[PDB]
């Protein structure tokens, strides 16, 4: 029951998935295969939150796999776990769009996504109860960032009740590996604010920071930032899949962390996290949890906390452990740092307990906060975007597809005024 | 010995003035506090009208 | 010939009545299965040969903690319709559980609820448990005593309560739906007893030491309490007291029933027996301002009448040699219209305990429900954290969009401004 | 129905407390663990079944003294939550133990002084030990007289605190807070007994033939002193003395009750039974200068009053045929107002030995308690030990620092000046 | 209870570190992978003052290793007993000081004290009642005395209530290894005098003395100079981890050993030492170890303590023996030296008794007075100081880094007012 289906698109989401889907899969003591091979009796009742059954036992991901080119799709095939996926899901152009966001938003995204569109539908009105759907894709890319963001809208206006995530990766001007970057973020943020219920910021430079900072490894690669962000994501639904003290499904962390509807843009982090030499050092207690969960270099986006104020903040605890010292943990950690908590609204801080932890590990935490603080993305991005917009340079290849510049000027002034009304609470008193 | 008694002469004064700025600043807080609430009832009349 | 119903609805009310229905299975002799290997007509009934059933109904939309109960020991117990379950959650959202989804469950209730009062010959009342600060809890809870009021009338129905702690909390968003749901049965419930969980956290740590306790142990003492007070209608006693010998003795005013509890003696078995525990200390320790079961302090005001149970090998004359001394006292003074506000109770079966639990055995002990003037300070500094967010309208779509009309938040306020200035106007002496 | 309640705070204090607590229990025999394999009422009390608790609580900041305390052999006696322990000393800082850390430890033991009373009937006083000479000894023997001194009013508090020797000392500040500590407890206290350890060490010299003694020795030498006092109401006897029948009898003026007491016989038994130890040689070997139990010459001044306490087989008349010696020697004089000085107490059980002890075992023995004039002796010099650091103002920053004003100095110091006036006033004749 | 943190800084520090944790390792048994292997109960329950406790049941120091370089602790490390550091709080820069005190504590150790102080931060942070903090390191090096000190000061900007400990080595003009010795020095003895609250000074020259005069070995090391000072180390807070007749924690000693707040330099000493073919003549005595713990070559620095007199003096024995022995032969070591002690301050010499003698040996002492001898090595230090300084020899490399001359004559007419202060009481009379 209360089930979600997952769809990617693009190539970082679909090497997310890659990761998540595997991580998933060793949770629920899923084999390559598609055949259970778990110990606890727990792995099984709430297996239908993300897999389905079908004949000889075997078990399917309920995923839509979505790309404008095959080679991403049939790369990942040929990885672990990638036989799980059903073949009829994966639906692929044969032309690509090469970054440009028109090209896979207006000519070549419109006319395929009636393929993704079916089995979408087909896998939504089949399911006992949805819940939802989660999406997750990159703001870097012309094809990612155009077709998933009008599906977000395709998927909104049919099924206006539902709740809907995305994980989105920003372009960071630190690490840039395109030049068109800060056009396709801009159209893009401009279409995800009005239709998401919930969005989340992941950026590349903040997991280099803190794969080089935190874990102390030599050579990060793109498998250890997946598998970071893996974690994260699992973490996020995992008392919607076990029991607990306080279950919490995804519409009651919408209740509790959006104070108003265009407020939904959260930065996540992961604890704990330590290095492979000094994994026997640390003693994981709730203390020891709680301090890492609130670093400002544990944060998942380069943003830095303490530049604003905390409108709401989450947690979600996981493994077997005492609610009285969670409470009075949090309560230590809002009364020592009352500066960076706004005032209007008091215990403003939301805790929940899972009685799961994960694989390996005794006690883990998820944190999900909403800040004033992820103003200074938008405004660096409006900033390179107005840089390069003002000499109207590489501006021919999306007019040249039927868009023009007034949908640019739209897309900043939206975007510009949400940067102000984001702030303008934050210097609100009571 | 002049030195002894003018250092403790200097000294007790120091502590006094500390402790009654404290308390002055505690009274004014609390009397703006109960201005700002009267105001805001009357700001909600009009808002409900 | 003397019956009561028990109703569960909530996370917290279903965590609750689990702890109370170990405690009573346990105390009448009756095993898991439901099979004994003339008081148990209180709480259960004969079925001709063999089980026994309770008189209770779970309530909850979110099927986990249902699930738990129905593979559990207790799965034989309880009859396998009467555990009512729904698909989505209301997460945390009164409007939910009162428009939305919650009046499509109701009627299965209502049906349940009759099915068993025609069974019943001589039903005293109604009890009933719910978490105040969530979504499906308060929502049901309103929309049930609602139609109860109106199905039955004038039958009894009893309401423990769990209002948030004053500063300790878990949600974010828990004083919008206090506020509504006070609203809703401050005119429709006949007593209300207060259960904030900083107070029996601060009990455990000082009386019981224990330093990291979880819900389990706080259900523990509610049942206990929950226990004594109905000791009387199933086992003999010198001094009976019957449910419906309440409102002429505790409550003054039809708009004033709430109230505050407190149980003594709560001591370990390891330091129990080197003190001689009598009547006098006992109850001398129920009067502590420290050990009140819910975060208020009672110096703060007056008493307006006091009803408090013993059970136990209690001798009259040491309860009469008691209550003088606590009229003595200078620091806890009487209202001036009331010259006695004492109603005792004695009864003769000592509490049972629950192995594996924290209380020891002892052959005295003492439960108060008292009625004080001092209880406005909790509505007070409710009503202060709801006008802060009120004041800019947070939060606020999440319950309009819910079906719940813009001005229904307004008359709860002034429904509670006028509580407490019914409660000061009472208190002041003639 | 006759009841005391000892209070032992400090290292000395407990340290001693352990000394007459063997003693007692040894006596009355109990055996350590509390259980015996009507004379018990006066220190203990009856708990319905089996064992019996002492009417004694353990004060102290320092947590290794109670430590050990509770891992001895006597763990099981002691009730486990009378053993009040802090977690920050006073570092012999009369200040800190006054104002800063022991206010915030001195309202448990209060309630648990409450406790304890509560179950005495016949309460006839309370008894107290402190090493004067150290911070929280002495501030908090201070706090807690004045609390009682309030809170009980006329009840009589007994004192057995031990001053510093004349130059033998531990510390470099203790005239400090033995001055602050006399002025406190001058106005609080009803008896106050001397107990400098110089003349206790030369006593264990020269009878017990000890070269090297320990603190325990001593220990058990005042645990004897206490037990004589008090047999007298356990015990019948043919002269009986209360505690009350003091301050009628020993002390002429309010302000004087500094008296110095003494003991014997003081024997091994390696050379006791060689001699008859008559009454007389006894009662002649109590009255010697050399075997006052405080370094204090009496031939220096005159005395006031004597009382002293026989117990064994004695026979008033022998008593009175010794007191007519000791009135007719020339070197022994009385003040000219006192024609009569002497009161007398006779008990039939003679003193318990306890093994591995210093002490043998005799039928005979002899403990006086006598008020002279010469006491003035060591409040002089300990003002002159106290005049030359306060005359450059030394240490006085670290009591400044911790709350206590300038001036408060100056005034212990013009009592002192009173009191040794009055001893002065009170010793001329007529 | 009451534990204290470790920091040590320079490369001196972290010799003496090595050393001293080695020490405390071997006497409560602790292996040297962090694995108890001890033989007495008491080795187990204090152990919470220098070791902090991890999964797996090892044990890890709270110590906190900082240098701004990193061959030291690189060379630490491999060193036995050094796997017990935790690696996280290795903290080091990549240039180094060069011995200039400028670049130690204005350009390179401000901009890297900030990750320490993290460390430090969480240490205290966590720990359950903090007594303090002592430090260790060398005044005669550039790194060390500089960011060492304005790391006190930052520590006690923070923690001014708590208690700071600092063993300083400070560079004798007999034995000098570096050129700038008195610059820095100077410059450090200025800021060490304003913010710790004991200090204690070690001469390698008067280690050099002792080593070859009293235990006669052929050939120091600085591994013997380095356990002598770990032994002395230790003998300061054994009866904080060990039950005695009188415990006297560090803040006990500061109250009773500063008179005035600017006079705590402290010179110390440890007893007995004897070589090796000389510790079977020898037989341990109360009056044996107290005769050499007053020797003048046994003191750890060349200063000469008949030079001058002792304002107070402090001994902490060791071993169990009797305390009126003790007493005694401290009165006849101060009525024996009258000309040596002041005379407006009777009573000058505390002592204290531990049960619990170190590994191998029955007695030991360990010595703490304040003498007015220590001027004569602030005498020549700044005599040293004035004769470079007049040239204006070296000065350029401090100038370059934003010092100037002004805090070079404000650090010397400091460090002349104290001389002249601290010898003012030397000629005070009463
Ligand atoms: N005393 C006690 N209180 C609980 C317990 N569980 C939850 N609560 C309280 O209940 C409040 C939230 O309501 P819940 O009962 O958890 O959830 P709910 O009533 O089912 O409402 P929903 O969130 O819509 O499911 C929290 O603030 C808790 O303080 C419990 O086991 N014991
Ligand atoms: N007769 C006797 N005197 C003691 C004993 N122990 C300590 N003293 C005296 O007590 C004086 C100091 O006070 P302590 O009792 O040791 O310490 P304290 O009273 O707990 O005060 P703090 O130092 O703050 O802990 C010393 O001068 C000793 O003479 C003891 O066992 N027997
Ligand atoms: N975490 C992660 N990020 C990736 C990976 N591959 C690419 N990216 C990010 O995705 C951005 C480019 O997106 P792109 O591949 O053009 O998206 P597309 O246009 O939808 O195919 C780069 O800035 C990378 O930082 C990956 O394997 N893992
Ligand atoms: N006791 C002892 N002293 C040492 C040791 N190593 C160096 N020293 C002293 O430290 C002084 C030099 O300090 P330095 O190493 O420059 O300190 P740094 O600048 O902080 O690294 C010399 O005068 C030595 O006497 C050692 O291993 N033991
Ligand atoms: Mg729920
Ligand atoms: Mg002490």
């Amino acid at each position: 029951m209360r089930e979600i289906v997952h769809i990617q698109g693009g190539q970082c989401g679909n090497q997310i998935g890659a990761k998540f889907w595997e991580v998933i899969s060793d949770e629920h003591g899923i084999d390559p295969t598609g055949t259970y091979h778990g110990d606890s009796d727990l792995q099984l009742e709430r297996i239908n939150v993300y897999y389905n059954e079908a004949t000889g036992g075997r078990y399917v991901p309920r995923a839509i796999l979505m790309d404008l080119e095959p080679g991403t799709m049939d790369s990942v095939r040929a990885g672990p776990f990638g036989q799980l996926f059903r073949p009829d899901n994966f639906v692929f152009g044969q032309t690509g769009a090469g970054n440009n966001w028109a090209k896979g938003h207006y000519t070549e995204g419109a006319e395929l996504i009636d393929s993704v569109l079916d089995v979408v539908r087909k896998e939504a009105e089949g399911c006992d109860c949805l819940q939802g759907f989660q999406i997750t894709h990159s703001l870097g890319g012309g094809t990612g960032s155009g077709m998933g963001t009008l599906l977000i809208s395709k998927v909104r206006e049919e099924y206006p009740d539902r709740i809907m995530e995305t994980f989105s990766v920003v372009p960071s001007p630190k690490v840039s590996d395109t030049v068109v970057e800060p056009y396709n973020a801009t159209l893009s943020v401009h279409q995800l604010v009005e239709n998401a219920d919930e969005c989340m910021v992941i950026d590349n430079e903040a997991l280099y920071d803190i794969c080089f900072r935190t874990l102390k490894l030599t050579t990060p690669t793109y498998g250890d930032l997946n598998h970071l962000v893996s974690a994260a994501m699992s973490g996020v639904t995992c008392c919607l899949r076990f029991p607990g003290q306080l279950n919490s499904d995804l519409r009651k962390l919408a209740v509790n962390l959006i104070p108003f509807p265009r407020l939904h843009f959260f930065m996540i982090g992961f604890a704990p996290l330590t290095s492979r030499g000094s994994q026997q050092y640390r003693a994981l207690t709730v203390p020891e949890l709680t301090q890492q969960m609130f670093d400002a270099k544990n944060m998942m986006c380069a943003a830095d906390p303490r530049h604003g104020r905390y409108l709401t903040a989450s947690a979600l605890f996981r493994g077997r452990m005492s609610t009285k010292e969670v409470d009075e943990q949090m309560l230590n950690v809002q009364n020592k740092n009352s500066s960076y908590f706004v005032e209007w609204i008091p215990n403003n801080i939301k805790s929940s307990i899972c009685d799961i932890p994960p694989k390996g590990l005794k006690m883990a935490v998820t944190f999900v906060g909403n800040s004033t603080a992820i103003q200074e993305m938008f405004k660096r991005v409006a900033e390179q975007f107005t840089a390069m917009f003002r000499r109207k340079a590489f501006l021919h290849w999306y007019t040249g597809e039927g868009m023009d510049e007034m949908e640019f000027t739209e897309a900043e002034s939206n975007m510009n005024d949400l940067v102000s009304e984001y702030q303008q609470y934050q210097d609100a008193t009571a | 010995i002049e030195k002894q008694q003018e250092e403790f002469k200097k000294q007790k004064e120091k502590e006094q003035q500390e402790a009654e700025k404290q308390r002055n600043l505690e009274e004014y807080q609390k009397k703006l506090k109960e201005k700002l609430h009267m105001h805001i009832v009357k700001t909600d009349q009009e808002r409900i009208e | 010939m003397r019956e009561v119903i028990s109703i569960h609805v909530g996370q917290g009310g279903i965590q609750v009545g689990n702890a109370c229905w170990e405690l009573f299975c346990l105390e009448h002799g009756i095993q898991p299965d439901g099979q004994m290997p003339d008081a148990f007509n209180t709480f259960f009934s004969e079925t001709g040969a063999g089980k026994h059933v309770p008189r209770a109904v779970f309530l909850d939309l979110e099927p986990t903690v249902i699930d738990e109960v129905r593979t559990g020991t207790y799965r034989q117990l309880f009859h396998p319709e009467q555990l009512i379950s729904g698909k989505e959650d209301a997460a945390n959202n009164f409007a939910r559980g009162h428009y939305t989804i919650g009046k499509e469950i109701v009627d299965l209730c209502l049906d349940r609820i009759r099915k068993l009062a025609d069974n019943c010959t001589g039903l005293q009342g109604f009890l009933v448990f719910n978490s105040v600060g969530g979504g499906t809890g308060s929502g049901l809870g309103s929309l049930l005593l609602e139609r109860l009021s109106v199905d039955y009338g004038k039958k009894s129905k009893l309401g423990f309560t769990i209002y948030p702690s004053p500063q300790v909390s878990t949600a974010v968003v828990e004083p919008y739906n206090s506020i509504l749901s006070t609203h809703s049965l401050l005119e429709h419930t006949d007593v209300a007893v207060m259960l904030d969980n900083e107070a029996i956290y601060d009990i455990c740590r000082r009386n019981l030491d224990i330093e990291r306790p979880t819900y389990t142990n706080l259900n523990r003492l509610i049942a206990q309490v929950i226990s004594s007070l109905t000791a009387s209608l199933r086992f003999d006693g010198a001094l009976n007291v019957d449910i419906t010998e309440f409102q002429t003795n505790l409550v003054p005013y039809p708009r004033i029933h709430f109230m505050l509890s407190s149980y003594a003696p709560i001591i370990s078995a390891e330091k129990a027996y080197h003190e001689q525990l009598s009547v006098a200390e006992i109850t001398n320790s129920a009067f502590e301002p420290a050990n009140m079961m819910a975060k208020c302090d009672p110096r703060h005001g007056k008493y307006m009448a006091c009803s408090m149970m013993y059970r136990g090998d209690v001798v009259p004359k040491d309860v009469n040699a008691s209550i003088a001394t606590i009229k003595t006292k200078r620091t806890i003074q009487f209202v001036d219209w009331c010259p006695t506000g004492f109603k005792v109770g004695i009864n003769y079966q000592p509490p049972t305990v629950v192995p594996g639990g924290d209380l020891a055995k002892v052959m005295r002990a003492v439960c108060m429900i008292s009625n004080s003037t001092a209880i406005a300070e909790v509505f007070s500094r409710l009503d202060h954290k709801f006008d802060l967010m009120y004041a800019k309208r947070a939060f606020v779509h999440w319950y309009v969009g819910e079906g719940m009309e813009e001005g229904e938040f307004s008359e709860a306020r002034e429904d509670l401004a006028a509580l407490e200035k019914d409660y000061e106007e009472v208190g002041i002496e003639t």
